[PDB]
């Protein structure tokens, strides 16, 4: 079942999961760091706790450059 | 004034570095608060931990943030062996109040001092 | 009075049994602890008194904290002191050990030993003598002499 | 002069002048000082990036075999633009001599980490960076010895004081040992010291 | 000079073997080793019987910390604070005053008997002799305030003997 | 006032407090955590003790160099109640047995105590004398405990009017009486519908402390409520899932189980936690701290594994 809808529909529950997010409003082009109010701090958090829930090696340099969740999910459709 | 480095060129390595500390320190907190059979949340433990890394937002030199990496990255070898104790552990808690104020008020009737 | 009289009679009884035997643990930081091996000289025996040499902190009567106690060493004096049962007293010998002592003004030196446990006998000099030492221990048995528990336990 | 003063030696002072002006000769690109007590014993003074070739080089060369180590204690002194003093005290076994490096550094420049000429070098480097805190780059293991875990600040420099910072009792209100910061009983009173009028002549710097 | 051990070897003669042998058999000098240690088992042990029969001593102990006074005389000591200056773990606290007539004295003088170490260099540094090192040591507290010795705790210490210090400083002036 | 009462500092380990404390009691519990928060405090600590040393020497370490002092004392005499608030800042009324030996009754120790030491208190001076008491206190019948408390609390607003009477409701802590009575329903349980309201020890001795030391403290009877409210059926479902313990549900006075029968119920006719300015903590983590004991090995950590409503 791994097409788009499941990545993104994997991604969306588990930042649903995530707690301190602010607000929820999730988009396509959302950009939690600048239109959410996250530091690069909640940036690793994020991106390691998707490592977390089913990730890959996860190098920290393509770690540190992924910003988007929509990227995110392109991310795990180009590794996955 | 050619200092010699420690790792880096400049700071993008040290934000590298000390980011993938932060990821480790996420990671090892619940083994933790799972062994050595405290009384702690763990989201209590972890926005402690990010408090603390938080304590030092202000530096700036890359051989000083190379050894706060060194010294995160020693304590943790430190909790990823048991060597320590469950004192030590506590006592990076705050929590046997000390609720010393920061009013000016309060410290004037507990006074002698600013 | 039958009631007292008898309850007074086997107080004695316990108190004499507690204060016969009195086998301590080694702790023995420094050298308090040579003093302590010096205790164990032939010249001036404990095993008069029963009191053995026992390492475990299983059986213990007393506990001689006798050495610097440092940070690095006081929380697990403590987590040694209180896995020990119900009767437990405390010999602080020394002058490190009394009161901080000759360290006092140091960091990673505990001020004093009441900082972690109680005290029930301090025994100053630096080191004491085994004299002293023996002294200080005759005097933790007339304590032992003093106890009255079991005529507070019935006149309750 | 025959009583009461100790008769110095001058074979052993003219072979070790001969001794460290060979040295500086042979190794002109790590030679800042040299310098010879009363009392005979050999100092040589290092810009802190030949201190691996001055040490293979004084281990081996069959001129001077230099098998045995002692510390290197940094001593800490501030006013200079390079504070600490890395101090290696060599003891040779076919000689019966002793000679010093005392190389410099500073706070934060890591010094080539001496362990891999002499293994007994090892627990002093990692007491050196447990007590002062200079770093030892190209080093396999640096833990903390000789001090609590928990505890920083290294202690021994001259801004850390006499008493320390954290403090450690017991509380029952967490059945456990906390930390607190220091209260003494007593003052601790410093005692005035100095002598004024000229202890010595010999030793005055030439004044400004 | 130097004198190094074990240059030996197993000699190869018949009757060297099969002692070597016979040793190994039996553990003889092991029973050896019995034989010595009953040896000490007849012999007369060494102890003393604490309360009764007290272990010896030296005339040049150190003990209390007591002091001492003129004969019929105002209280030794002047002030001087020598004491302190030599006091390793500063465990003299002095605050002076002159009393009502003009001459000096104190007022508080603390010693931390839990801080003392028991030196000697306030016995050697004391310019009239007037705090000196008790013979006894006999202190034994159960509680930890009565280990801080007062002025008056001093002064009714050195009046508790003085004519066992008079003899100790008597046969030990010479000396020091 | 003397000098030398008047603070000094940085509070905490021989810093000089207002307060000279005279405790009651204090070999249990409530008043071994008074003395803690007192001694971090840093002040003078009376303790008088009417028991085998042992506990004493217990209480020992809590206080700094010589700050606390002991004394014997017992309920038939005066001259040692008097020694005892001879010199006292501050005195406070903790006393009382949960069970009736041969020679004490629940009647005359909440009548022979509290009078005694009120009227030789307010013959002696001091200040801000605060006596302790359980709530649900009533005048009628089904607790000869909970009607000797109401005797005891009226006895103290009768003299010396100016007092402080605080009364918690039932309180859970490190070394709790009652969940340590619910160790013993695991060897043998009884379920009821009755709401009850615990709140933890040390945030208690917390308004104790602040209360002691703040005026405006006299006269207003206090009351300590917890903010949890909650059942006692769920009160067992919740310490037999925190102890993992399998049950099945269906040393000891009967007072006992009529006080944990009785009911809990709240007084608006009187502040309380945050009306003082004291936070209020919830049960569950202090949960998980008080039950280690019972685990044995199986089960033995872990944190967030069960929640259990209020109401
Ligand atoms: N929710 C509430 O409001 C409740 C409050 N409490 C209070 O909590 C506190 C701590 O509880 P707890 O540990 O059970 O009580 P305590 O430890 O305070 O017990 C009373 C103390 O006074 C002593 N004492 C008791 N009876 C006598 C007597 N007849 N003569 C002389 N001395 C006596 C006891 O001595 P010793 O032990 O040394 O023999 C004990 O130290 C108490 O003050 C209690 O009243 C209790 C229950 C409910
Ligand atoms: S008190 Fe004296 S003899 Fe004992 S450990 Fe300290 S220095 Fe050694
Ligand atoms: S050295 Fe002697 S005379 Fe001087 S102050 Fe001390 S005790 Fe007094
Ligand atoms: S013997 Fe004791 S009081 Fe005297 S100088 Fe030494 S430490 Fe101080």
């Amino acid at each position: 079942p791994l097409t788009l809808e499941g990545i993104k529909d994997r991604v969306l529950y588990v930042l649903k999961l995530y707690d301190k997010i602010d607000p929820e409003k999730l988009s396509v082009n959302s950009h939690f760091m600048k239109d959410l109010g996250l530091d690069s701090l909640d940036q690793v958090e994020i991106i390691m706790a998707m490592e977390d829930e089913f990730g890959f090696e996860i190098p920290d340099i393509d770690a540190e450059k992924l910003m988007c969740p929509q990227e995110i999910v392109d991310y795990i459709a180009d590794k996955k | 004034t050619s200092v010699k480095p420690i790792f880096s060129r400049d700071m993008n390595e040290a934000k590298r570095r000390v980011r993938e500390l932060y990821r480790a320190w996420y990671r090892e907190v619940p083994n933790t608060v799972h062994l050595f059979q405290l009384d702690i949340s763990v989201k209590q433990g972890r926005d402690k931990v990010r408090e603390m890394f938080k304590k030092n937002a202000h530096v700036t030199d890359p051989r000083v943030v190379d050894l706060l990496v060194i010294k995160g990255k020693m304590e943790l070898e430190e909790t990823i062996n048991v060597w320590k104790q469950r004192t030590h552990v506590m006592r990076f808690f705050h929590e046997t109040e000390a609720p010393r104020p920061k009013d000016f008020l309060s410290k004037f009737y507990v006074g002698h001092d600013p | 009075s039958r009631g007292e009289y008898v309850v007074a009679k086997l107080d004695d009884l316990i108190n004499w049994a507690r204060r016969s035997s009195l086998w301590p643990m080694t702790f023995g930081l420094a050298c308090c602890a040579v003093e302590m091996m010096h205790m164990a000289a032939p010249r001036y025996d404990m095993d008069r008194f029963g009191v053995v040499f026992r390492a475990s902190p299983r059986q213990s009567d007393v506990m001689i904290v006798a050495g610097t106690l440092t940070n690095k060493m006081a929380p697990a004096l403590r987590k040694v002191y209180d896995q020990m049962p119900e009767p437990r007293y405390v010999v602080s010998m020394g002058s490190c050990a009394n009161g901080g002592g000759y360290y006092h003004y140091s960091y990673s030196v505990v001020r004093g030993c009441d900082r972690i446990v109680p005290v029930d006998i301090y025994v100053p000099g630096c080191p004491p003598t085994a004299e002293a030492l023996l002294y200080g221990i005759l005097q933790l048995q007339k304590k032992i002499k003093r106890e009255k528990r079991l005529r507070i336990w019935y006149r309750r | 002069t025959r009583p009461t003063v100790r008769p110095r030696n001058d074979v052993a002072h003219k072979q070790l002048s001969a001794f460290g002006e060979y040295v500086a000769e042979i190794l002109p690109k790590y030679v800042q000082q040299v310098q010879v007590s009363c009392f005979s014993e050999l100092e040589i003074c290092i810009h802190p990036d030949g201190v691996i070739p001055v040490l293979t080089f004084l281990r081996d060369h069959s001129n001077a075999q230099f098998k045995s180590l002692a510390d290197l204690t940094a001593v800490d002194i501030p006013t200079r633009q390079n504070r600490f003093e890395i101090v290696y005290n060599l003891l040779s076994l076919r000689f019966n001599s002793r000679i010093r490096v005392k190389t410099y550094t500073d706070e934060l420049t890591p010094v080539e980490s001496s362990v891999s000429v002499y293994k007994a070098a090892n627990w002093y480097e990692r007491e050196i960076w447990d007590m002062f805190g200079v770093f030892f780059a190209n080093h396999p293991d640096l833990r903390r010895i000789l001090t609590d875990y928990g505890f920083e600040g290294h202690p021994f420099r001259k801004d850390f004081p006499l008493s320390g910072y954290v403090e450690l009792r017991y509380d029952d209100e967490v059945k456990r040992v906390v930390a607190e910061p220091v209260e003494l009983a007593q003052e601790f009173r410093k005692f005035d010291l100095n002598s004024p009028w000229e202890a010595f002549p010999a030793y005055r710097q030439p004044p400004e | 000079t130097y004198k190094y051990v074990n240059l030996r070897e197993p000699s190869m003669d018949m009757k060297s073997v099969t002692d070597r042998a016979a040793q190994t058999l039996l553990w003889t000098e092991l029973i050896r080793g019995l034989g010595m240690t009953l040896s000490y088992l007849f012999r007369e042990p060494a102890t003393i019987n604490y309360p009764f029969e007290k272990g010896p001593l030296s005339p040049r102990f150190r003990g209390e910390h007591a002091l001492r006074r003129y004969p019929s005389g105002e209280e030794r000591c002047i002030a001087c604070k020598l004491c302190e200056a030599v006091c390793p773990a500063q465990a003299i606290t002095i605050e002076a005053e002159p009393r009502a007539d003009g001459s000096r004295r104190t007022t508080r003088y603390d010693i931390d008997m839990t801080k003392c170490i028991y030196c000697g260099f306030c016995q050697e540094a004391c310019p009239v002799d007037a705090i000196v090192e008790g013979p006894n040591f006999e202190f034994s507290t159960e509680t930890h305030e009565e280990l801080l010795y007062n002025k008056e705790k001093l002064l009714n210490n050195g009046d508790k003997w003085e004519a066992e210090i008079a003899a100790n400083i008597q046969a030990d002036y010479l000396y020091r | 006032l003397h000098h030398a009462v008047i603070p000094h500092g940085k509070g905490g380990r021989s810093s000089v407090s207002g307060i000279v404390a005279t405790v009651f009691g204090a070999t249990g519990f409530l008043g071994r955590y008074l003395v803690n928060h007192l001694g971090r405090m840093g002040s003078q600590v009376i303790v008088p003790y009417r028991c085998e040393p042992y506990d004493t020497m217990h209480l020992r370490p809590m206080g700094d160099l010589g700050q606390i002092i002991f004394m014997d004392w017992n309920g038939r005499d005066k001259d040692s109640i008097r020694r005892a608030v001879e010199h006292s800042n501050v005195v406070i009324n903790l006393v009382g047995r949960e069970w009736e030996t041969k020679n004490f009754d629940f009647e005359d120790v909440f009548v022979k105590i509290p009078q005694a030491i009120a009227q030789v208190s307010k013959e002696a001076g001091v200040e801000k004398f605060i006596h302790i008491s359980h709530l649900n206190a009533d005048i009628k019948s089904s607790s000869k405990y909970l009607r000797n408390k109401a005797v005891g609390e009226k006895e103290v607003r009768e003299t010396f009017p100016e007092a402080t009477i605080i009364k918690p409701a039932d309180i859970f802590g490190r070394e709790d009486r009652f969940l340590n009575y619910f160790a013993n329903i695991r060897w043998f349980s009884l379920g009821k519908k009755t709401v009850k309201q615990p709140v933890y020890i040390v945030d208690v001795t917390k308004g104790i402390i602040n209360a002691i030391k703040d005026p405006d403290a006299r006269g207003k009877t206090f009351a300590f409520v917890g903010p949890n409210r909650y059942l006692l059926f769920d009160l067992v479902q919740y310490v037999f899932a925190v102890a993992h313990r399998p049950f099945l549900p269906y040393w000891t006075t009967r007072d006992k189980v009529e006080r944990i029968h009785t009911t809990d119920r709240t007084l608006p006719h009187l502040p309380g936690l945050e009306d003082l300015g004291v936070q209020a903590t919830p049960l569950e983590l202090k949960a998980i701290e008080v039950l280690r004991r019972h685990r044995t090995y199986r089960w033995l950590s872990s944190e967030i594994e069960d929640v259990q409503p209020a109401k």
